[PDB]
């Protein structure tokens, strides 16, 4: 691995927006691992987008708790409607969330890189791990506007697959 | 979900799957040229290494080892508030020469003069 591809923890192209992600992770990981994920209805748009997606149970393999979410436009000799479980309007998105199995994110795992900050929109991606309460691997992109003094998720893409075996033992200490 | 934005949907799923089969191409194959799949002040973030503006992202690229992408799933959203769409791919990735790694990606494209190009570039990849 090269010095151009060794991993950082995070990258900011703006450094004014981190203790805003800072802020908007704190907030809505305790919430979304209170298992109480109703209240981040109000951390969704009314019309928010949401999806998620993974690899099959030959590449992954098996991630049946997630199965029922998987919205994965590629396909091989298999066509399914497009709009097909792609969640529209923040009700749809946090009830989707709400059908998770409970989580615990290890926050001591998370990669955060803010990639678009300005006025209008900030777009951010974070990876990491988290245990079924097995544990997964996740990648998840937010595109969060302002609303009403706050911030508000207008689309959020989500990526889930089970994680390498020894990070599960790194983690189980 | 307007009957305008189911067309948006498949509109932004066509043109997913099409830059994404360019974009992994063009990273592997033709290095070269990859700068024409960014507009001149695109972001891209590889592991955490940032690159501002395209001629740093072709730089960036043409410092990186040889690369061979392979393409698993792929997601795709509509960015409405011009048009920008949001993307997720992830599959695995085999870096000259080195084990095989998976990855994941985040683009957000936009259209210019009809042809989509990179706002925003997230790439993360680990072991195994």
């Amino acid at each position: 691995l090269g010095s151009l591809l060794e991993t950082k923890a995070s990258y900011l192209c703006d450094v004014a927006g981190a203790e805003v992600v800072r802020q908007f992770l704190d907030q809505y990981f305790r919430i979304f691992d209170s298992g109480n994920r109703q209240a981040l209805l109000d951390a969704y748009h009314e019309k928010a987008m949401l999806s998620i997606s993974m690899p099959s149970a030959s590449q992954a393999g098996r991630l049946n708790s997630f199965w029922k979410f998987n919205r994965n436009l590629r396909r091989l000799l298999n066509e399914e409607n497009r709009t097909r479980n792609l969640k529209y309007g923040r009700l749809a998105c946090v009830s989707t969330l709400d059908e998770w199995p409970k989580t615990q994110h290890d926050r001591r795992t998370f990669t955060v890189d803010l990639t678009i900050y300005n006025t209008s929109m900030m777009v951010f991606t974070v990876t990491g791990l988290f245990k079924e309460l097995d544990v997964r691997h996740f990648a998840r992109t937010y595109v969060v506007v302002p609303q009403n003094n706050g911030f508000c998720i207008r689309n959020e893409t989500i990526f889930i697959t089970n994680a390498t075996h020894e990070q599960v033992r790194e983690f189980k200490r | 979900m307007d009957s305008d934005l189911k067309a948006k949907v498949e509109s932004c799923a066509r043109t997913a799957d099409t830059f994404t089969r360019l974009y992994y191409a063009s990273v592997d194959n033709r290095r070269q040229q990859i700068g024409r799949l960014y507009l001149d002040n695109a972001t891209l973030s590889w592991n955490g290494n940032g690159a501002i503006g395209r001629q740093m992202i072709e730089s960036y690229f043409q410092e990186l080892p040889s690369s061979n992408h392979q393409l698993n799933t792929l997601d795709a959203q509509p960015i409405v508030d011009q048009l920008a769409y949001l993307i997720m791919a992830s599959g695995s990735v085999k870096f000259a020469d080195q084990q095989l790694r998976k990855f994941q990606q985040t683009f957000i494209v936009t259209a210019e003069n009809d042809k989509w190009k990179v706002v925003s570039d997230c790439y993360r990849m680990q072991e195994v």
